[PDB]
């Protein structure tokens, strides 16, 4: 028995497909995150992301922060994870200002295209939304 | 029969003939000089037989005498110690009161001002004082007397010379064949059975009948004189009931069963002698007993004339899985054709052994009165680290030269080998991972310590007061050892060694052992360890994988093992070649090995050494330092570093003032090697080329060009001052602080 | 008519389908094993054999060790993502080594390498002493 | 790309286009020396830099000859 | 050229990070760019003169300005062998509560203690007042516009 | 060796005893122990366990110039093909891992060249050598005052 083989039977290229690669587990898996999910507006796609990573960006800064053990410890946090998250969508902008080109022919029969100028700005707002609103989810469920 | 005997006779002549020729050994250095890098040539390639002939028979041959060469040069080493412990030391007066007798076995002439070295040690007599435990390893052996170690440096010298005799026999009258060499399951058989089965069973024997009578009477307060010659202890059972009163059975309850019997010398008490601090010799007795019933037995494992045992290749090849492939098939040709890939091995092995060793000498002291002398203790512990550092990046080193030379892809379709090499961009970019997971955390926890303190927030620091990092794994480890005797180990009367926890045992008004807690700076350090290990063998490993070609260059096993790189083109090619991947671990090996012994260094010196009063008030060395100052780098700089140096640096005029020299001498060397480690040799050469036209000028040049030292060669020096320089300015630094608080 | 492989992480990258990637063929009387300049181990197939790599070295270098050391050979393609192929080794069929009838010159000065001007007589010009 | 130069003291013994690792050199006729032959460099594109065939030269100073210029993902040496 | 280097045509071809770190370290060297002719060369480094005499005045403005509004000139006139002069103030949210109190021994805030040396140069000269030094940055920045 | 010099020379007459400088300057030990070892004490007292004092920048300083001199050393004993097979793992890395692939360099990452790499480390060796040296000039004149 062999559970590793050239990856799509192709020997010469650069990938080996091994149960950590292409396994029933980490197929099903990956096909359902939000980056490659199929039927999602980009907007969509940026939302989901956004409200699963700004929910536990919360808690180093909470916990391990430098007014961790004062009454505002809190809203100390709170404010560092917007702060947080105001560098990573700079990030994003930048990027996609850059990576995409501008569509010359209003030919456009893919709006739902995520790799494309148009849909990245979708994206890039959807993960602010997402990330401000698990930010604020959590502040009401640690106020507890 | 298989395993047969096959020699041959007057294979080489012996004639002073080639001695007058040098570089007769390589087919391009034998036609001689013609510029100066052949005589840096001819050092380089004179051991490497695999360069010099073809033949494995031939190569086989070199290696086998050369061993014998080796062997030769341990014995006139050893015959020559014992030859200064009966003729240049104290022996005799550190014998009749070994706590105040400081030892010495070396005394230096008088001739420029330098007799200051033999210090006011002790018993009439001066000298140098040397931290080799050659004393205590003569009170466990029972020796009492310098005419004792006179016989013994006799030996050494014969055995010496029988050795330089045999080498010369086997190279030269009796050179063995080629099917003699490659019997590994013989070999392995004697190597169990007769080297360590039989040298654990006569060093019992030695123990029992000789070691053991001799030091109850020393122990007991008999001063050496009144103590029988050993040999009396070999004839009157009544001198051997009287200590040991199970001797009045002579050996029949070994033949009839009845072992429980000599519980009198064969003990499973633990913990250490109370009086002399060093492991129960009755302990050691049965230790070596049941090491060679074990390998006695181990060495019957193997098949080699008749019917019975397994054969070697039969065993790695039924091991295959389905993740693997074929599995081992293969690594027998390896292991039988190739000297190489066997040093690979060997090589990390002994020197993962020598680690090993240094770790259970400091904390289970296996001598008597070796555990309060501190110089030794802590001079022991650092020899070890030092031996087994070399050694380990000395097997990786070989791995590599297996794979430029002695690896064929035919020989491997599809094993183990073959498979590594498959995907190895996957190791070294995971491993990569790995080493920028364990810098920016382990070593970064010191940098906020750093910062946080500086600023005045000393409540916001990892420590044992603010956000602690407790190690709750080796703590609980720890408990287990302690609560072993009675229960997990139930014959045991005490734990292997004080250090997971017990009592505090003293030797003279000094610590010996004590329990050794782990907090949140211990923590921070074992990851230190962690990290400097994990980038190690990331360049060593690359090292090896990456021998015979990569992305960069295709054909790079075409190149060899040490080449200097494939030029400026392809971005750099400088360092590509997997002996300079060993270069550039040697610096990590460094690294490594320095952070062990300075992190044990301190903390023997801050939480176990020192001494005590009454009501057992312990006073440590550096008076428990250890959790509040090791977690920043300027507590690192100011108390270890700049305290301890106080001793070094005021030794002049005194004893120990060769290691105020040694110190200064070893940072100029180290400094010395950053000229050849940051240079490059088209500037040199050029520079010589203006210095060799003043001799032109002059009518005279030698005829011997001077040529610059070659890429490879000049890094080659750089590192090797570069350790010179660095382990020796540790060495001074070492022996100076300990022999002052010893 | 691939060789037989068990793959390997050593192959080509994105550069292949995005940037040119080179082929390489041959031609074997049998079945040997061979060292892949990205991978360990190969058994070649009797006939005609197709390999793809990801830059000429690795394809040249595999030429160099089917020439010396199995005497065999064999001609390199570049290939473009759109579909458009170049043969590139052996040029004109013969070796770069050998001298074939119809090849021509190319940057050759004629005269020897201390013949060149000073940098400062091609002061402010776009050029360099070596291309004068 | 990178410049390669041959110069007319090529006594053409055809040894940089052996030692060639990206094949940019060949040999071309020409009737000024005894063998008849002089090395050329056509494919100075596929050059990597990394000078073997200046190492292989037998001639004092010289024949071949590599200049540094700019790099192309060819002369880099990139796999990626 | 048409990418980061726009003076290197052959630098801004280039595929790899190495054409970004080339860019930065060629930028001065002025007699190397494409298509520079020596009359273009000499008006390029002189008005490259201009803006770092400037870059010099208003350093020297900024030295002038901070002691005269956070220095302690005036109380060092009156005792100048017992106060310590005074470079300028420090404003760091990463300090502790001792750090505040530790860099404001002396005084009123967070302070750096100067080691330049301009104010006993500028006690020399004639200065003695707050006012004065102030009006002497103001002439400095004017300078630096010119 | 002329600013170690100078500073020496001046320290034992402020001190009181020029000729502390007189006797010990006439081996290395001297420089060694009574220049180095023995003025290092305030600096190296800025901060610690029990506390920090206004001494304690110099001392943060200190230890960060002798950590940029040594990074420097990385730069100029370790060359760079070691350093460009290593990148080309993790370029293939990068490309290999899923919801990081969606992300792309525009610049191919590779190793710095030969020259690039001395001057570098030639950077990290000058300014870690500067920085260490104004940090222990600074405090032991000012933590002594004489
Ligand atoms: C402490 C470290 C150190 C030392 C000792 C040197 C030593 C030297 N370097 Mg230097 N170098 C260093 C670091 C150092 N380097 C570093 C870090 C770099 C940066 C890469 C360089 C870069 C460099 C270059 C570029 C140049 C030098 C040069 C020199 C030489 C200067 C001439 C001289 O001093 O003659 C005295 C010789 C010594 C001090 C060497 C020690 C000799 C000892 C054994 C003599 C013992 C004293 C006494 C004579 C004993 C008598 C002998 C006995 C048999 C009777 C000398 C060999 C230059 C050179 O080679 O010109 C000649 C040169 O051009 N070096
Ligand atoms: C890398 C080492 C290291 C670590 C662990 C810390 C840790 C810390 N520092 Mg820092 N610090 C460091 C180096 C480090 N420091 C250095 C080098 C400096 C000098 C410049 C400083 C200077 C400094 C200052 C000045 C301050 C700190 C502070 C802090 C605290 C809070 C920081 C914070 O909220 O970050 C935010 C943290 C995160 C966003 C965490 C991200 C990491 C997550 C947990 C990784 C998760 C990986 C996950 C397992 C992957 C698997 C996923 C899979 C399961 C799906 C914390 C104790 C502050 C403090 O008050 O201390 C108490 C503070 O004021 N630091
Ligand atoms: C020189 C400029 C500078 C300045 C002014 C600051 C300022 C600050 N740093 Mg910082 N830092 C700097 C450089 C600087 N840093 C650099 C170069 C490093 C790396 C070596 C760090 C590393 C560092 C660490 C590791 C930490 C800080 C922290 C802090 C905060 C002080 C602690 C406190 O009481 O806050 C407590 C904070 C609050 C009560 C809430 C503040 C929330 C902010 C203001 C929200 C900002 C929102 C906005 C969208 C940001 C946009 C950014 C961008 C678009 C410009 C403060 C905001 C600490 C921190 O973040 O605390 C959480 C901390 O842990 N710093
Ligand atoms: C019982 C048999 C026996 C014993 C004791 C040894 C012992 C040894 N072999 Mg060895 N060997 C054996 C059988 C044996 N071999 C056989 C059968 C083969 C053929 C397959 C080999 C092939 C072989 C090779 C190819 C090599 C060795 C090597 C070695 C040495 C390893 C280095 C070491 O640990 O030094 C420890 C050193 C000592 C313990 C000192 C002992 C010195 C001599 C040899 C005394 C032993 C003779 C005798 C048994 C003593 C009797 C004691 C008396 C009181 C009764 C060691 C001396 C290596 C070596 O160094 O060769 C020189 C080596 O390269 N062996
Ligand atoms: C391997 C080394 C070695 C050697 C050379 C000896 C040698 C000896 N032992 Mg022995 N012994 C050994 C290991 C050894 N022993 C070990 C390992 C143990 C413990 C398991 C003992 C336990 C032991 C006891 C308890 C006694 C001896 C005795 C003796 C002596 C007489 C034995 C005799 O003639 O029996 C005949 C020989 C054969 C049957 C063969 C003789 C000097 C006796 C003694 O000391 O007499 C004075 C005695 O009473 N031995
Ligand atoms: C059992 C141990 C062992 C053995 C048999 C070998 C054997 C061999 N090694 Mg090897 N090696 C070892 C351990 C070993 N090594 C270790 C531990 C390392 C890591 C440091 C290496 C690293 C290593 C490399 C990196 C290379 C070898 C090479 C070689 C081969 C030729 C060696 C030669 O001609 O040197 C001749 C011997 C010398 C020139 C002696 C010089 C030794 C140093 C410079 C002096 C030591 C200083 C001294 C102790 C103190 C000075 C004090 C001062 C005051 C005077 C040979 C097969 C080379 C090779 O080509 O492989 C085929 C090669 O490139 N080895
Ligand atoms: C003090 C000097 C020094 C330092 C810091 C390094 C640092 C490093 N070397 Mg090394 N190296 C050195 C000397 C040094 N080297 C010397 C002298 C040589 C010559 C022999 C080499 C030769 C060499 C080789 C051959 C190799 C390395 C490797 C490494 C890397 C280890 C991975 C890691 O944990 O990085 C993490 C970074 C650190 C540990 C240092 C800083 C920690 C910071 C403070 C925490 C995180 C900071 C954060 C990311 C940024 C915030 C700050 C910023 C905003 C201001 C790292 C970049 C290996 C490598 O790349 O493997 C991965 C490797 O193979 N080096
Ligand atoms: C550790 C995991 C472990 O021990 O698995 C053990 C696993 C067992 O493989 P096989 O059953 O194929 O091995 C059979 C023979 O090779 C045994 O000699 O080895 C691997 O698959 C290697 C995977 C690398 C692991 C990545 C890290
Ligand atoms: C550890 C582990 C693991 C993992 C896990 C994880 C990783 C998890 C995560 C989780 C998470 C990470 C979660 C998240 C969540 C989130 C949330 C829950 C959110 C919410 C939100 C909300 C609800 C909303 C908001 C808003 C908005 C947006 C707007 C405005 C308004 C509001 C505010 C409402 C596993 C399994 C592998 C295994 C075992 C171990
Ligand atoms: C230190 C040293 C030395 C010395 C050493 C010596 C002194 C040794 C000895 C050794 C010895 C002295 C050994 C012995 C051996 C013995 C043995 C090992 C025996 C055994 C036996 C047995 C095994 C038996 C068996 C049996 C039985 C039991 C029963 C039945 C029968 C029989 C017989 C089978 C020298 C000089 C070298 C050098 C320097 C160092
Ligand atoms: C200094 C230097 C040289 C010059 C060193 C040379 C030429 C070797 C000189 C060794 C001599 C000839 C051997 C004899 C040693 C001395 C004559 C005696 C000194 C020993 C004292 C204890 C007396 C290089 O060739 C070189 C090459 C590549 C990288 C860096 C460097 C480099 O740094
Ligand atoms: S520089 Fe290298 S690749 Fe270019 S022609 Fe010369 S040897 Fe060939
Ligand atoms: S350039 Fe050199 S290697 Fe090439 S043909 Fe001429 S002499 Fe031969």
């Amino acid at each position: 028995a062999n559970f590793i083989k050239p990856y799509n039977d192709d020997p010469f290229v650069g990938h080996l497909a091994t149960p950590i690669t292409s396994s029933a587990v980490t197929r099903s898996l990956l096909k359902n995150l939000p980056a490659y999910r199929f039927g999602l507006t980009p907007l969509l796609r940026g939302l989901e992301i956004g409200l699963a990573h700004g929910y536990f960006l919360i808690g180093p800064f909470f916990k391990l922060g430098p007014l961790r053990n004062s009454e505002i410890a809190l809203f100390a946090g709170f404010l560092s994870t917007i702060g947080l998250i105001l560098i990573l969508t700079l990030g994003l902008t930048i990027y996609g200002a850059v990576v995409f080109k501008e569509e010359k022919v209003m030919s456009s029969a893919n709006v739902n295209n995520l790799q494309t100028k148009k849909a990245w700005d979708q994206f890039k707002g959807g993960f602010f939304v997402g990330a401000c609103g698990s930010a604020g989810f959590a502040l009401i469920c640690l106020y507890v | 029969k298989n395993v047969q005997i096959f020699v041959e006779k007057d294979a080489v002549e012996t004639s002073f003939e080639k001695w007058s020729q040098p570089g007769h050994f390589s087919r391009t250095l034998a036609k001689g000089p013609k510029t100066t890098t052949w005589i840096w040539n001819l050092h380089a390639d004179a051991h490497d037989f695999d360069s010099q002939t073809n033949s494995l028979e031939e190569v086989s041959r070199k290696i086998f005498s050369a061993h014998f060469g080796q062997l030769a040069a341990i014995f006139l080493w050893i015959s020559g110690m014992h030859f200064h412990g009966a003729y240049f030391s104290n022996y005799s007066a550190w014998l009749s009161d070994p706590i105040k007798i400081k030892q010495s076995s070396q005394v230096v002439w008088p001739i420029v001002g330098q007799e200051i070295l033999n210090a006011d040690v002790g018993g009439n007599f001066q000298g140098v004082q040397t931290t080799s435990g050659w004393f205590q390893m003569w009170r466990a052996e029972g020796i009492t007397s310098e005419v004792e170690l006179y016989w013994i440096a006799i030996g050494g010298l014969i055995m010496s010379a029988l050795m330089l005799f045999a080498g010369w026999f086997h190279y030269h009258k009796a050179a063995p064949k080629l099917e003699w060499f490659q019997n590994a399951e013989s070999m392995m058989n004697h190597h169990l059975a007769g080297l360590l089965g039989l040298g654990c069973l006569s060093w019992s024997g030695h123990q029992i009948h000789i070691a053991l009578p001799i030091n109850k009477l020393l122990d007991a307060g008999v001063s050496p004189q009144e103590i029988p010659l050993p040999h009396e202890f070999l004839i009157n059972r009544d001198l051997m009931a009287q200590l040991y009163p199970s001797f009045e059975k002579g050996l029949t309850p070994f033949f009839s069963g009845q072992w429980g019997v000599y519980s009198d010398f064969l003990t499973f008490k633990g913990g250490l002698n109370p009086v002399t601090g060093g492991l129960w010799l009755s302990d050691i007795a049965h230790h070596h007993l049941a090491l060679s019933v074990l390998f006695i037995i181990a060495g019957h494992m193997y098949r080699t004339n008749w019917g019975i045992g397994h054969s070697m290749k039969e065993i790695l090849e039924a091991h295959k899985g389905p993740f693997t492939g074929e599995g081992h098939k293969g690594l027998y040709e390896i292991l039988t054709t190739s000297w190489h890939a066997q040093l690979a091995i060997n090589l990390a092995m002994i020197g993962s052994l020598s680690i090993i060793v240094a770790h259970h000498m400091y904390a289970m002291p296996p001598y008597p009165y070796i555990a309060t002398d501190y110089a030794t203790q802590l001079s022991l512990f650092t020899h070890h680290m030092w031996i087994g550092g070399f050694c380990v990046v000395g097997g990786a080193a070989h791995g590599a030269i297996f794979m430029v030379r002695d690896y064929t892809p035919a020989n491997n379709y599809n094993n183990l080998l073959d498979r590594d090499l498959r995907h190895r961009d996957e190791i070294i970019s995971n491993l990569n991972w790995v080493c920028i997971f364990l810098g920016c955390h382990a070593f970064g926890f010191y940098i906020h310590n750093d910062t946080m303190r500086a600023l005045g927030r000393p409540q916001d620091m990892f420590s044992d007061k603010a956000i602690q990092l407790q190690p709750i794994f080796a703590q609980w480890i720890q408990n287990i050892h302690l609560l072993a005797p009675g229960t997990t180990a139930p014959n045991a009367l005490a734990t292997t060694s004080y250090a997971f926890g017990g009592d505090i045992v003293e030797v003279g008004g000094k610590i010996a052992m004590m329990p050794i807690k782990l907090g949140t700076a211990d923590f921070m350090v074992h990851h230190i360890h962690a990290f400097t290990i994990h980038v190690t063998v990331l360049i060593l490993l690359k090292g090896v994988l990456y021998a015979r070609s990569s992305k960069l260059i295709p054909d790079k096993a075409n190149l060899g093992f040490r080449f200097p790189c494939d030029g400026p083109g392809r971005g750099g090619t400088c360092q590509s070649s997997s002996w300079d991947h060993v270069f550039l671990g040697l610096f990590w090996m460094y690294n490594a090995i320095s952070v062990v012994i300075f992190h044990f260094s301190w903390k023997m010196q801050s939480d176990v050494w020192g001494t005590v009063t009454a009501d057992g008030s312990i006073s440590h060395i550096t008076g428990g330092n250890f959790a509040q100052s090791s977690i920043t780098i300027n507590g690192w700089l100011r108390d270890f570093l700049w305290s301890q140096a106080s001793q070094v640096i005021q030794s002049y005029g005194s004893a120990s003032s060769a290691y105020g020299l040694i110190f200064l001498g070893a940072h100029f060397i180290w400094a010395f090697s950053l000229m050849f480690l940051f240079s490059g040799r088209g500037y040199w050469q050029e520079l010589i080329e203006s210095i060799v036209w003043a001799h032109n000028k002059l009518n005279f040049a030698p005829a011997i060009q001077p040529r610059a030292l070659s890429i490879t060669q000049g890094r080659a020096v750089g590192l090797a001052h570069y350790l010179l320089g660095g382990i020796g300015t540790t060495w001074a630094f070492f022996l100076a602080r300990s022999l002052s608080i010893t | 008519p691939s060789p037989i492989f068990g793959g390997s992480t050593g192959g080509w990258l994105r550069k292949a389908q995005v940037e040119e990637k080179y082929v390489i063929t041959w031609d074997s009387p049998k079945e040997q094993i061979f060292e892949m300049p990205t991978g360990g181990a190969a058994i070649m197939r009797e006939g005609p054999n197709l390999l793809k790599l990801a830059r000429k070295e690795q394809c040249l270098a595999l030429g160099t060790r089917l020439r010396s050391k199995y005497k065999i050979k064999y001609q390199f393609y570049r290939v473009f993502p759109n579909g458009e192929v170049q043969y590139l080794h052996p040029k004109d069929g013969v070796y770069p080594e050998k001298v074939n009838a119809g090849r021509q010159g190319v940057g050759q000065n004629f005269r020897s390498i201390g013949k060149n001007v000073s940098p400062i007589e091609v002061k402010f010009t776009g050029k360099q002493p070596y291309d004068l | 790309s990178h410049s390669v130069k041959i110069y007319d003291t090529c006594i053409g013994c055809t040894q940089c286009v052996r030692a060639c690792p990206t094949d940019v050199l060949e040999m071309i006729p020409w009737g000024g020396c005894k063998a008849k032959q002089i090395a050329s460099a056509p494919r100075t594109e596929d050059c990597v830099g990394c000078k073997r065939c200046e190492s292989a030269c037998p001639t004092d100073f010289l024949s071949v000859r590599v200049y540094l210029w700019h790099e192309t993902t060819r002369s880099m040496g990139l796999a990626y | 050229a048409t990418k980061f280097p726009k003076f290197s045509q052959a630098l801004a071809q280039d595929p790899a990070t190495r054409r970004i770190w080339y860019g930065i370290a060629t930028a001065h060297d002025l007699e190397a760019h494409d298509g520079m002719t020596e009359e273009n060369l000499y008006q390029k480094i002189f008005a490259s003169h201009f803006g770092h005499l400037a870059i010099i005045f208003l350093w020297t403005a900024g030295n002038l300005f901070h002691v005269a509004w956070q220095g302690n000139f005036e109380q060092w006139v009156a005792k100048p062998l017992k106060t310590k002069p005074i470079a300028h103030s420090i404003w760091d949210p990463h300090f502790g509560e001792s750090a505040l109190k530790a860099f404001s021994k002396g005084n009123t805030y967070p302070v750096n203690i100067a080691f330049s040396g301009v104010y006993q140069w500028w006690y020399t000269i004639g200065f003695r007042t707050n006012q004065e030094l102030y009006a002497g940055s103001i002439g400095l920045l004017i300078l630096s516009c010119v | 060796w002329v600013t170690f010099y100078w500073h020496w020379k001046h320290m034992t007459i402020w001190g009181g005893n020029p000729g502390q400088f007189d006797e010990s300057s006439n081996y290395i030990m001297g420089w060694l122990r009574d220049y180095l070892w023995l003025n290092s004490s305030p600096l190296i007292n800025g901060y610690n366990p029990f506390g920090m004092n206004n001494l304690s920048v110099w001392a943060w300083m200190f230890l960060f110039g002798h950590l940029i001199w040594a990074t420097g050393f990385m730069f100029l004993i370790s060359w760079r093909g070691y350093w460009q097979e290593l990148i080309e793992t993790l370029v293939w890395a990068h490309e290999r891992t899923p919801l990081a692939n969606l992300i792309r360099w525009r610049d191919k990452p590779v190793a710095l060249s030969i020259v690039q790499a001395r001057l570098v480390g030639l950077v990290h060796f000058s300014v870690g050598y500067i920085l260490t040296y104004a940090a222990f000039l600074i405090a032991s004149t000012s933590g002594k005052f004489g």
